[PDB]
């Protein structure tokens, strides 16, 4: 679940 | 900031309550001067609600009662002659007959009447909340003269009751200025400052020649009643009343310490800090021992020779704030709930 | 301090401005009276202006200028204040928007060139002054053009008269002189209309 | 930041006053004094703060 | 410390508790509910003293004065005693008014505006209101800084009071420059075209207020405020400055995805009412699925002329395939052009008159009773026993509309009402002969003087019918349900439900469900829950706008929370209940759907987001609920 | 004629019937300003000339224009008055 | 709406 | 603001 709200990260480490 | 714990003391004797009964809703959480008084073997008491009751000093049984109503009776119960004078928050000074409690006269005073009435030379003296003091006739009730004591923007609740001596009434003030006025037409002889700093004063007292005064967080001072000049000063302060006898001064200070001072130079003899920050009432002398109450209801009896506690007694659960009275072998204290207790 | 100050210098040379803010702030808050503090604050100025932190840049200009006016590199701070003041101002022409940022930039560059003529930034400052004057004149021209469209001819006359008073040498004023002529024609004062017409004729070429 | 739209701005040119009349008085609050052009401009100018010990 | 007692001495006309009840300082706080605290402070004592002064002054006690006030505290510093000494004085009645001074020719208005009923009791609040209203009247004529004083003279013999008021209008002020601040994105002409005060003209306070309220109603700004400071050194010159700050109006979003329910999706949406600060209203909607190809461009220029005439244009294209490969299932192509012209006829009223063309191409419609009624209305007789059918119409419509907009504010109104009527009628020569009328109203009544508690009444009405024997086409049907209509129900589901004939279904696969597929053995026509809408619609809602119970001051202006109660129904006036007896009567409008719940509107940086939760406490058979709903725009 | 609503457009100084009557030749420009108000337009091209314009454009029912041209010499003394109450 | 039998849901395509 | 779901990308534009 990537979020690009001025920064890029995954909300959980899926898998 | 914390109230001191109750001190464990070996009671030399066991005091007991001779009788106890309630006059009404009492003073409650409010701050008031209202206290019972003794004359002719009967006690007169009142509550803030408006009920005024008279009780015999020996049996404690009700003899008469009337309701002045919330009439908000603030001034203390003071008896003189055939009338009883009580001041009210509504700027009224009630005069009730000592025989049946019917009102003799009622006149509106110029301000909120907190100070206990003082009767002298056919006049009754009332100090009002707004600083200025008024003298009312004992029979007609009309105000004879009014003196305008100054007042700061912030003061302490409770006005000083004047003390009359040699035809002149010496009274404190909320600005720290002890004032002496003639009883004839109310003209002023002298005033002297004795003191954020509130500088509020309480009732003075005269034993002979010299006046004694004690302002809140001010100075314990001795002033001549004629000239009005200061003689000696001590940096102690208080708002409660203090008692004078022999060559010793008994008082409770700002932080409610019980201590003894001499007349000649104000040098201390002893001091007890066990009742530190316990809300003590004004001290009175009974059976040669000094007696003080507290806000929790524990009476404390102090031997005057060196300040040791001689008797401690749990009396009432609501606590004591008003002035205890002691005369004619009887001492009576009215609790905050209005239950008047007579101690042996 | 230096163990991260050197890396902060290298990385602000590299251009990772977003976290370069973080290391320069880490120097600033932990060493308020350190020997590097003025240079750290100047690097914060540079990174703030290069980054999109325009109002933080302006606030840091204010808090640095109020601390020590006697700093020898005062011209650089004035130049950066002018640059960020123009940066708040700004392919569609935006001269008809709010001109207060441009006016502040013009004042900053004007006091820069008056105070420090021998600074290396003064030529760019004067060129930016010319551009800002042209932009303010174009804003006033836009207001005058709308008032010509509306029919407030007194407003047209007053606006373009102010344009000749404040920006006499600008192309926007030269272009808006016909607005003065048209307003005088509409108000039926040919005495002023022909005077503005010959103002235009004396400068049309 | 980094734009150069101000380089191609039109140069200023004072208005010629025709005979028999006077142009309105110029307010000096927007005057640009003449300055030496021996300096860098645009990308040629160094934006980074000068080093000092 | 805290307030131990508030005491009033010398008062006889009113009870002491009644006098205290208006004070911010509270003598007592009830135990059964929390309404405040007894925390004493110096600042609010002056306000309560002024309130007491006003309370005595507005009852005829002109001679009222406060002798002194004594704030006192207990020796243990926990209790505060406040007592006020009061001299009430006699009660007086106003015997008349006298006006004098330089009235600047406005005497006929001043004397009438200061006129009173004789013998009325004196009122200090009325005196102050008169003093301010004289200033308003003089400011409407350019006298922006008048000098006015009124002193009461008291007759102790007659027990009456006379108000001698002195008025000097001063110089008539002219405005030389109007300035706009904070319009970083909006063009200056966009703000300047809402003005009613002209530069280089005498001032009008009403004109400045009208310009401010038009800028508020425009909706592109917030906290719009004005100041009219004088030009220094001039007897009569002012600069009127409008200070605004700009929000990110509208939103833009796009989305690309694979393998979802819709397959490969590419959906985008644009909506800006102040596009690039130019004032244009631009909307670009579109999606590209395996089932739909949609694109809709609408551009409106609200000031095509300087007078406020608008020129809108809507261009759209819709192409829906119910199946991908076989192309034998339901297909619906819809494209058309719509240009509209709007102009204002009043300060608050505008009229629209435009022309609209729309082409609808239908093929392989699945048999439905109301749809077949429409086809027989159009004169065609396809077979009802199979899904082999086609229908194609070109329609030209005269689009007209009227809008009344006296709202307090553009985005979150707190006062006034908005009414928006839109109507269409087919130009002769069109295939369909029908008409449509739609009325939308929204009235805001503020409950509190600060307009934090507002009640909102929204009503949405719709009706359409055929004009020449032919019926109104079902692509013009109304739908209800969702955020824009009755909440708590599934979107566009409220209304008549389709009744399906037993027909040969196209591309039939046995492992799916079909409404009256003859492969399933359907002998007779099916009742279903498939919504098709109706030609008539009536939707109403009542909302109680409340302050957000946990928000801060800086976020309060962008968050709106409200409890609501929705009412609505959609019905088909042309439905025949006699022919279809056992099936539900869709001609009955008495099946009003109701719901109540909580809604939260938010002016997010992502655009206006509305979150809602409603319970449909009145619900009928064949309808489904969706309690939690959200909207991406407005 | 047009059906579209146009707001009341006003421009210039509010010239009344009495101030124009009390203005006279030979009088100083500062007391002219006291009598008539500050003029919104004055000649910027080298002549001390004040333009008192009473411009009103109400709706569509015509335009009314009264212009009062006041010419001042080098000392500010009003040497000529020119009142034109119509187009 | 449009009934998508291949996916068992009603596709809303109206504007 | 941007969100990437399972082979589904979404985005919202601010400013």
């Amino acid at each position: 679940f990537g979020t690009i709200h001025k920064r890029r990260f995954r909300y959980w480490f899926c898998g | 900031v914390k109230m001191s714990p109750l001190p464990t003391v070996e009671n030399q004797f066991t005091p007991t309550t001779a009788w106890s009964t309630s006059v009404g809703s009492g003073i409650g959480n409010f701050y008031s001067n209202l206290h019972p008084a003794l004359a002719d073997n009967v006690v007169y008491a009142a509550d803030r609600a408006g009920l005024v009751k008279a009780l015999n000093a020996d049996d404690g049984k009700e003899i008469w009662s009337v309701s002045l109503a919330p009439a908000l009776l603030s001034g203390g119960v003071t008896v003189s002659g055939g009338h009883v004078y009580i001041g009210s928050e509504k700027a009224q000074v009630y005069a009730l007959n000592t025989s049946d409690g019917t009102v003799a006269w009622q006149t509106k005073v110029a301000g909120e009447a907190l100070s206990r009435p003082v009767v002298s030379d056919g006049l009754v003296l009332i100090h009002t909340s707004n600083g200025q003091l008024q003298a009312l006739n004992e029979a007609d009730g009309a105000v004879k003269w009014t003196v305008n004591l100054d007042m700061p923007s912030l003061s302490l609740r409770g006005e000083s009751a004047p003390t009359t001596a040699f035809g002149a009434a010496v009274v404190g003030g909320d600005n720290g200025r002890v004032s002496a006025v003639l009883m004839e037409q109310g003209q002023m002889i002298w005033q002297q400052r004795i003191s954020r700093l509130s500088d509020v004063d309480t009732t003075p007292v005269v034993v002979n020649g010299v006046v004694f005064a004690l302002a809140y967080n001010g100075n314990l001072t001795a002033l001549d009643l004629r000239s009005g000049q200061i003689m000696w000063k001590r940096e102690l302060g208080s708002v409660n009343d203090f008692i004078v006898d022999g060559n010793r001064i008994y008082l409770v200070d700002q932080n409610d310490r019980v201590m003894a001072l001499t007349i000649d130079g104000g040098v201390t003899l002893w001091t007890q800090s066990d009742l530190l920050h316990r809300l003590l009432t004004s001290p009175v002398l009974y059976n040669g021992n000094l007696v003080v109450g507290d806000s929790e209801g524990y009476l404390h009896w102090i031997n005057v020779e060196d300040g040791r506690f001689v008797a401690q007694q749990k009396v009432d659960s609501s606590g004591f704030q008003t002035e205890p009275v002691a005369a004619d072998g009887k001492l009576l204290i009215q609790a905050k709930d209005g239950t008047v207790y007579s101690i042996t | 301090p230096n163990e991260i100050y050197a890396t902060a210098q290298q990385k602000l040379q590299d251009g990772n401005w977003r976290q370069a803010i973080t290391q320069l702030e880490a120097l600033d808050n932990r060493y308020p009276f350190g020997p590097y503090s003025q240079q750290v604050q100047l690097d914060l100025i540079y990174a703030y202006y290069k980054n999109a932190d325009l109002p933080l840049a302006q606030a840091a200009i204010d808090r640095f200028i109020r601390l020590n006016p006697t700093h020898p590199n005062i011209d650089y701070v004035m130049y950066m204040r002018g640059l960020t003041n123009m940066a708040l101002d700004d392919g569609v022409d935006r001269s008809d928007r709010d001109p207060q940022h441009a006016r502040a930039a013009f004042s900053d560059f004007s006091k820069l060139v008056r105070g420090y003529p021998n600074s290396q930034y003064t030529t760019d400052a004067t060129k930016r002054l010319v551009f800002l004057k042209d932009r303010l004149a174009k804003y006033e021209y836009s207001v005058a053009e709308y008032y010509t469209e509306r029919g407030a001819w007194v407003a047209v006359v007053n606006r373009v008269e102010g344009m000749l008073r404040d920006y006499p040498d600008t192309q926007a004023t030269r272009d808006a002189l016909p607005l003065m002529e048209n307003a005088y024609r509409q108000m039926q004062m040919n005495a002023q209309a022909e005077k503005v017409a010959k103002i235009i004729a004396a400068n049309s070429s | 930041s980094g734009d150069e739209a101000y380089l191609e701005a039109a140069p200023l040119a004072e208005l010629h006053a025709p005979a028999g009349m006077i142009l309105p008085v110029t307010s000096g609050d927007y005057a640009i004094p003449v300055t030496n052009g021996s300096g860098a401009v645009g990308k040629a100018l160094d934006i980074r703060p000068p080093a000092q010990p | 410390a805290e307030i131990q007692q508030i005491n009033i001495v010398g008062n006889h006309a009113f009870t002491t508790d009644e006098l205290i009840s208006h004070f911010q300082l509270r003598d007592e706080v009830p135990w059964w509910n929390v309404v405040g605290d007894r925390k004493y402070q110096k600042q609010k004592l002056a306000g309560d003293l002024e309130t007491l002064r006003s309370y005595y002054l507005d009852r005829g006690y002109a001679r009222f004065n406060i002798d002194s006030t004594q704030v006192s505290l207990t020796p243990d510093k926990k209790g505060i005693y406040v007592t006020v000494n009061i001299t009430e004085g006699d009660q007086y009645k106003l015997s008349g008014v006298e006006v004098s001074g330089n009235l600047a020719g406005h005497s006929a208005e001043i004397e009438q505006l200061t006129k009173i009923e004789p013998g009325e009791l004196y009122n200090g609040t009325k005196v102050t209101k008169m003093e301010d209203d004289i200033k308003k009247l003089l400011g409407r004529y350019g006298y922006a800084y008048p000098r006015v004083q009124s002193m009461p003279e008291i007759n102790d013999a007659d027990k009456t009071v006379k108000l001698r008021v002195n008025v000097d209008a001063g110089n008539r002020f002219y405005v030389r420059k109007i300035r706009f601040e904070g319009n970083d994105t909006s063009k200056d002409a966009v703000l300047r075209r809402e003005m009613r005060q002209m530069e280089g003209a005498w001032l009008g306070s009403d004109l400045v207020d009208q310009g401010k309220e038009r800028l508020n109603r425009l909706g592109f700004f917030e906290t719009v405020d004005t100041d009219t400071q004088r030009v220094p050194g001039s007897p009569d010159q002012v600069d009127v400055v409008y200070k605004v700050k700009e929000r990110n109006t509208g939103s833009f979003n796009f989305g690309i995805g694979y393998g979802t329910e819709s397959g490969v999706s590419f959906q985008a949406g644009v909506q800006q009412d102040n596009w690039l600060g130019t004032g244009y209203a631009v909307g670009i909607n579109g999606t590209k699925n395996d089932y739909q190809t949609y694109a809709e461009l609408s551009v409106t220029n609200p000031y095509f002329t300087v007078d406020g005439v608008s020129l809108g244009g809507r261009l759209f294209y819709n192409d829906f395939q119910a199946d991908d490969a076989d192309l034998s299932d339901y297909t619906n192509k819809s494209y058309g052009t719509d240009v509209t012209l709007g102009f204002p006829i009043n300060e608050y009223n505008s009229l629209r008159a435009g022309l609209g063309y729309v082409h609808n191409s239908l093929s392989n419609m699945q048999p439905q009773v109301a749809m077949w009624r429409y086809l027989y209305s159009m004169g065609e007789h396809p077979s009802t026993s199979d899904q082999d059918n086609s229908f194609k119409t070109d329609d030209f419509t005269f689009n007209y509309g009227w809008t009344y907009n006296k709202l307090d504010r553009g985005y979150f109104p707190t006062d006034g009402s908005r009414v928006n009527l839109t109507g269409k009628v087919t130009i002769p020569g069109s295939d369909n002969e029908y008409y449509k009328v739609t009325l939308d109203t929204a009235t805001y009544v503020p409950i509190d003087d600060d307009h934090k508690w507002v009640v909102l009444g929204r009503t949405r009405w719709g009706y359409g019918d055929g004009l020449g024997g032919k019926e109104m086409p079902f692509y013009e049907n109304f739908y209800a349900g969702g955020s824009s209509t009755v909440r708590g129900f599934q979107s566009n589901t409220i209304g008549p439900k389709a009744v399906y004939f037993p027909h040969q279904a196209s591309n039939y696969d046995p492992d799916y469900d079909y409404e009256c597929a003859t492969q399933d053995g359907a002998k007779d026509l099916c009742k279903s829950d498939d919504a098709v809408g109706g030609n008539a619609m009536a939707v109403a809602s009542l909302e109680f706008i409340t302050p957000t119970p946990f928000i801060s001051d800086k976020y309060a202006n962008s968050v709106r929370t409200s409890f609501f109660w929705d009412m609505g129904t959609v019905w088909d006036t042309n439905w025949d209940s006699s022919q279809y007896s056992g099936y539900p009567d869709y001609s009955d409008p008495s099946n009003i759907r109701m719901s109540a719940g909580i809604a939260l509107q938010w002016m997010s940086p992502l655009g206006p987001l509305v979150f809602s939760y409603a319970q449909p406490f009145k619900k009928y058979d064949g309808d489904k609920a969706e309690q939690f709903q959200f909207n991406i725009g407005k | 004629e047009r059906v579209v609503y146009r707001p009341d457009i006003n421009q210039g100084n509010y010239l009344t019937a009495n101030d124009v009557s009390k203005i006279r030749v030979g009088m100083t420009q500062q007391q002219v300003a006291y009598a008539l108000g500050t003029p919104l337009m004055s000649d910027p091209f080298g002549t001390n000339t004040w333009f008192y314009v009473f411009r009103q454009q109400p709706g569509h029912e015509g335009v009314t224009q009264q212009t009062l041209t006041l010419t001042f010499n080098s000392s500010g003394v009003l040497t000529n008055i020119d009142n034109k109450p119509a187009l």
